[PDB]
């Protein structure tokens, strides 16, 4: 979506915008891939 | 911190905190590798030793940079990566003082473990030291305890319920349940003890249960088990408190 013709052309951010739930490590990804 | 004279200046008081740093993200990796495993294996166990020789004497440099208090230093390390590298360090020492404890074979480990936590604690406090009101040292320790609050709370009950143990060994209740003084006491026996006692819940209970090694006699010497969990515990939560 482009946002750089804001001017001439809206932009639709309501289906842009994303949440971020969990930042987790590598390793703890790893184990709970594994478990 | 600053060669005054000198065309050029190099803050080496900046740099210890970034090996610092460093190190403890390497001690936290090396800990999260064994978290899942059963045993720490021998090898483990040495690599673990060196870490926490070069943390501490790296922590006994830092406070030497700021005791007597060295106003320039402990701004440099309010404002540089310290409080990162101690959150680390506290997420390590709440998961394996809780995860040492159960094995028996870790003593030595755990042993040398609650001595970086206290030295960690004694820099702490010589950054504290000559403090005002309101001051921004202050605020950023704060903001550090706010941020590792669960680790500061699984330390803080680890802490307290082998402070309470002295209690419980000291009270007559367990001489009731040991009539002889010799200091050895069965596992059932102790067991009773500690639910008589009723400051133990269940959990704490079970948990003590297993940090407790006991022969094929079912009997353990409580004397050691109250010393080794004890005074540790009694220098490291006095220094917190």
């Amino acid at each position: 979506e482009s946002t750089s013709n804001s001017k001439n052309v809206p932009p639709d951010l309501s289906i842009c915008t994303f949440v971020l739930e969990q930042s987790l490590s590598v390793r703890a990804l790893q184990e709970m891939l594994a478990n | 911190r600053t060669q005054t004279g000198n065309n050029t200046t190099v803050n080496i008081i900046i740099s210890t905190v970034d090996y610092l740093l460093r190190v403890q993200e390497s001690i936290s990796d090396f800990y999260w590798y064994y978290s899942g495993k059963d045993v720490i294996d021998e090898q483990g166990q040495r690599n673990f030793s060196k870490a926490i020789q070069v943390a501490k004497q790296v922590f006994n440099t830092l406070t030497e940079y700021i005791q007597g208090p060295c106003t320039g230093n402990q701004q440099s390390l309010a404002h540089s990566r310290l409080w990162d590298a101690v959150v680390g360090f506290l997420h390590v020492f709440a998961h394996m003082q809780m995860k040492l404890s159960q094995d028996s074979s870790q003593i030595e480990l755990l042993k040398e473990l609650m001595d970086l936590q206290k030295d960690m604690v004694v820099m702490l406090l010589s950054m504290l030291e000559g403090n005002v009101v309101n001051g921004t040292i202050g605020k950023q320790m704060v903001d550090m305890l706010v941020e590792s609050s669960n680790n500061v709370e699984m330390i803080l009950k680890f802490f307290d319920m082998f402070l309470k143990l002295k209690d419980l060994t000291s009270s007559d209740t367990f001489k009731e349940y040991d009539p002889d003084g010799k200091g050895v006491i069965s596992k059932r026996d102790f067991h009773k003890a500690m639910e008589s006692h009723k400051h133990y819940t269940q959990s704490e209970t079970e948990f003590l249960l297993s940090c407790a090694e006991t022969d094929e006699n079912e009997t353990l010497d409580y004397e050691e088990f109250v010393k080794r969990f004890h005074e540790p515990a009694k220098d490291i939560g006095f220094n917190v408190a």
